[PDB]
RNA sequence: GCCUAAAAGCAGCCAUCAAUUGAGAAAGCGUUAAAGCUCAACAAAUUCACCAACAUAAUCCCAAAAACUAAUAACAAACUC
């Protein structure tokens, strides 16, 4: 059939949308693909996502090759935020470091497209910036004592702000 | 029409031409071959097995390729940049290992190329990578020169070694 | 000239390209300064739909037109000259240059209309039923437009509408 | 190299192109090769086999493409246009296949 | 193969406050309460201000003349703040708000009696004048393929032309009327008063030079 | 300057004349000066 | 990256980085969301390629006609000789 792009999490593979009705579409089973995504992922920490690629041929077999787990996901836990920020650029998200980006860099590199590209790890580590400026992480180049706490304070009070005024206006838009 | 507007040379054509020539002097393998039309995830495979031996691939466009080769002493390859072109650099040439891995490819043929100034066609390129290496002809250089006195030594020695060899053979039938 | 050959030996096809001899051009031209052809051989304003000779150098056998790349003949005397191709084409002229078909042309059909100096085509234009007064007045265009330009002998201007 | 990808090249054998780099007219030649060789017509289908001999004194073109209608479609390709090979093939491999 | 051209880049064009269209009133805060006569003067011939850029570098050229009224502002005004870039561009009114007012009757009235009701208001627009100039770090090609819906929708013909095209054509005008083969014109025959041709036309002719006739300007007269 | 014709095997018939006259050198010498060489590049190489 | 059930380049908002010679967190099609079809960038060539065209009334359409023999012609009043 052709080449499918998916992300789901380590052992959390439901075998309902949105991945049922592909699979089920191009012809494979959904439960079979399930138990073999769950027994190859087993060992993953269940909750993390990781890209897979499922080549399904002519005669309804299908294959898989799983890559590391998202780079956003490394980011987010390198910072210790959950969920990004939503002005990127305006508003500061979390804080990680280069050692910690190196860190990255070194446990993403053994996947299939830095692995088919010969590059060293300078260009991981500058996708890796790349990444992380999308976030709205700031990456300091060596500070990491107390700062983390004193950024994250500031940060919780304004995620709390930006909570509340987000439901007052969803208050005022729905009294309006 | 009025006369010519010549053209100025751009800050990228300068650096094709730059480039070209630090390539044709730096290296020693610099194979032509077609360009195929393949899958980008089948060429980065290949970049990668190409990268295991540590030879390169490169591509010129025509337009600052063919003017820079006939201008050189390399007006030779001018027929093989016709259509798509493909030039693999190699330090300290081994082609054995390039062959074998377009071997592996049915619809990748090697046009030509220059190894260390000799341009060779693709049984050239066969030839040089059937032959041995340079050390070992090396050795064999000496080994043939003297293989003029070793075979005197020989015919010399062997007179009394006919003696020897009729009295061994006489033993040996009772 | 190069021409496509085909032969069929037993489910085998064999296509091979054979290129024959063609005439050059002649060795004095009246200005050879001209970067055109028909500029350069004096010919400009001087051609016309009667002209078969000239028209006739660069057709295809089946009354196709050159392309200009391969032709080299500056713009609006290209589009003179495929006008005036169709315009003779329409009148009658090129017998020689038709496509041939011996199970068409076994069913002859009503008589070829007389024409000549026609601008659209035969079977494209709708007769007019109204064909106004004096003051507006839905005139008979005959010729090309494109041909205002030649040289008048008699002075008056070429009536394009009538 | 579309008209080849979407004209359902999956009744095709084998089909080799011989030619010799050094030559004057190999342009056409190399540019069928490569819209033959091209990415699609590989995943048209997979069965067949595409093969690129390379010669230095041969001086003659040509393509042999064999497929198991039993036929053998030999184009001796030296003075045709790519372009006309192209379709030559294309028409013929419609009307057989 | 194809070389690398040089994109233009925009830095000291600065982007003022409120860059899209202010809202126009039907009627002025103060109505005219005295019914006026309705001069054709200020249509007829070129326009005599607002005739070139003075922030934008944009504007939509109107090559005729006629009236613009509150629809037609209203109109301009949805187009261009829903089809326009607060971020990077800004645009500005070079007519004024409608003023004089227009006399109408009822149907079913006889002719005389008097003069009509004020029933709206409308800007006289001459030939050769600019209508919207916007500006900013945009290009030509965006905001002429944007502006010319507006070009079409107003009355008069209207072109969305620049700094650039605006200098060209007025060139390309200078140009064909200083190389004109016929040594007749019609600014010296008018001038001369040849052939006593006076009598026909019109004291504003002598000026206009055959270019302006009534609300139509002919820019291919010389 | 230029770079070889481009040689290839189907014809290959012309060898570098520099191999040539170089086993012409050797040829010209006696044998005192051959074993000369062989020593020196036994000990060179 | 956020909201949304889903927002995978495309209801939306913010950023608009990063490798390959070379590919915009994507300028249009397409799915509920995907998928898929395109554009621009490299390698392959490089004819010209920016806007311009628009139905209609009633008794029956209304001189016929003609793109090239030379034209600051000629024929043409109650004008003037
Ligand atoms: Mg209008
Ligand atoms: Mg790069
Ligand atoms: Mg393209
Ligand atoms: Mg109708
Ligand atoms: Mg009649
Ligand atoms: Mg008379
Ligand atoms: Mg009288
Ligand atoms: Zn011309």
């Amino acid at each position: 059939s052709g080449m499918i792009r998916a992300i789901v999490r380590a052992g959390q593979a439901r075998p309902g949308p949105p991945l049922g009705p592909i699979l089920g579409q191009r012809g494979v089973s959904i439960n079979q693909f399930c138990k073999e995504f769950n027994e190859k992922t087993k060992d993953i920490k269940e909750g993390i996502p990781l890209p897979t690629k499922i080549f399904v041929k002519p005669d309804r077999t299908f294959e898989i090759k799983i890559g590391q787990p998202t780079v956003s996901y490394f980011l987010k836990a390198a910072a210790g935020i959950e969920k990004g920020a939503r002005h990127t650029g305006k508003e500061v998200a979390g804080l990680v470091t280069l050692k910690h980006v190196y860190e990255i860099a070194r446990v993403k590199a053994q996947d299939d497209a830095f692995a088919l590209q010969d590059v060293p790890l300078s260009s991981v580590v500058r996708s890796i910036i790349g990444s992380a400026r999308s976030l709205g992480i700031r990456v300091v180049k060596d500070l990491s004592s107390e700062e983390l706490a004193a950024f994250q304070k500031e940060r919780a009070l304004f995620l709390a702000a930006q909570r509340e005024a987000d439901l007052a206006a969803q208050a005022e838009a729905a009294k309006k | 029409p009025p006369p010519t507007p010549p053209q100025e040379e751009t800050g990228l054509v300068r650096l094709l031409r730059r480039e070209i020539a630090a390539v044709f002097r730096d290296n020693r393998m610099i194979a032509v071959c077609q360009h195929v039309a393949l899958s980008a995830e089948d060429k980065l495979l290949l970049r990668h097995q190409l990268r295991k031996h540590k030879i390169l691939m490169k591509i010129f466009p025509n337009q600052v390729l063919k003017p820079f080769l006939e201008e050189s002493k390399y007006q030779n390859l001018l027929p093989l940049f016709v259509g798509h072109n493909l030039l693999l650099v190699s330090e300290e040439p081994k082609v054995k290992e390039m062959v074998r891995i377009l071997k592996g490819i049915p619809f990748l043929p090697l046009l030509g190329g220059c190894i260390d100034d000799t341009i060779l066609s693709r049984q050239g390129f066969i030839n040089y990578s059937k032959l041995p290496s340079l050390a070992l002809v090396q050795g064999e250089l000496v080994g043939g020169l003297t293989f003029l006195t070793a075979q005197t030594y020989s015919m010399l020695q062997h007179q009394p070694r006919q003696l020897t060899a009729l009295l061994d053979q006489y033993v040996k039938q009772q | 000239f190069r021409e496509v050959v085909e032969i069929l030996d037993g489910k085998t096809t064999i296509i091979e390209g054979r290129i024959t001899e063609t005439p050059q051009e002649s060795p004095n031209p009246p200005n050879p300064t001209g970067q055109c052809p028909i500029c350069r051989w004096n010919l400009k304003h001087k051609y016309n739909y009667e002209d078969v000779l000239l028209l006739s150098q660069f057709i295809r056998p089946h009354g196709g037109m050159l392309p200009r790349r391969i032709t080299g003949l500056c713009q609006e005397e290209h589009l003179k000259i495929e006008e005036c191709v169709k315009m003779a084409h329409r009148a009658g002229l090129l017998p020689n240059h038709r496509p041939k078909l011996p199970e068409g042309f076994v069913p002859k059909s009503k008589p070829r209309l007389n024409r000549y100096l026609t601008r659209w085509s035969p079977r494209s234009v709708k007769p007019i039923y109204n064909k106004g007064h004096r003051w507006n007045k839905v005139r008979m265009p005959v010729g090309s437009p494109l041909l205002k330009d030649n040289v008048s002998y008699s002075g008056r201007p070429l009536l394009l509408y009538h | 190299a579309a008209a080849l990808a979407r004209l359902g090249l999956r009744a095709v054998k084998q089909v080799r192109v011989q030619f010799c780099p050094f030559e004057k007219n190999v342009e056409s030649t190399r540019t069928f090769l490569q819209a033959v060789s091209s990415e699609k017509v590989r995943c048209t289908n997979l069965n067949c086999s595409v093969i690129a001999d390379v010669r230095h004194d041969g001086s003659e073109p040509c393509v042999d493409v064999l497929f198991g209608d039993g036929h053998r479609l030999i184009m001796r390709g030296a003075h045709l246009t790519a372009q006309e090979m192209l379709t030559a093939f294309a028409s013929h491999i419609q009307a057989r296949g | 193969f194809k070389t690398l051209l040089p994109v233009p880049t925009f830095e000291d064009v600065a982007i003022p406050e409120k860059p899209k269209l202010r809202f126009v009133e039907r009627v002025p805060l103060v109505p005219k309460v005295r019914r006026e006569r309705k001069n054709l003067s200020d249509i007829r011939g070129p326009s005599t201000e607002a005739t070139e850029f003075t922030e934008g570098r944009f504007a939509i050229l109107a090559l005729g003349g006629g009236y613009l009224h509150w629809g037609h502002f209203e109109m301009m005004r949805l187009t261009i703040n829903r089809s326009m870039d607060p971020k990077n561009m800004f645009a500005l009114w070079r007519v004024p708000a409608p003023f004089k007012p227009i006399t109408r009757k009822g149907m079913g009235q006889r002719m005389g009696g008097g003069k009509g009701a004020i029933d709206h208001y409308v800007t006289p627009v001459k030939a050769g004048r600019l209508i919207v100039e916007m500006g900013g770090r945009c290009e030509f090609k965006e905001v002429q393929g944007f502006l010319d819906l507006v070009a079409h929708k107003l009355p008069f013909p209207a072109k969305a032309v620049s700094r650039e095209t605006l200098e060209k054509m007025r060139k390309d005008q200078e140009e064909r009327e200083r190389n004109n083969q016929n040594p007749w014109t019609f600014e010296r025959i008018a001038t001369a008063n040849m052939l006593g041709i006076r009598k026909v036309l019109s004291p504003y002719d002598l000026t206009h030079k055959g270019r302006y006739w009534g609300k139509f300007y002919t820019p291919e007269r010389v | 300057e230029a770079l070889a014709g481009a040689p290839l095997d189907n014809a290959p018939k012309e060898y570098p004349p520099k191999i040539q006259q170089l086993v012409q050198d050797i040829a010209s010498l006696t044998l005192l000066e051959i074993s000369d060489l062989n020593e020196l590049l036994k000990k060179t190489l």
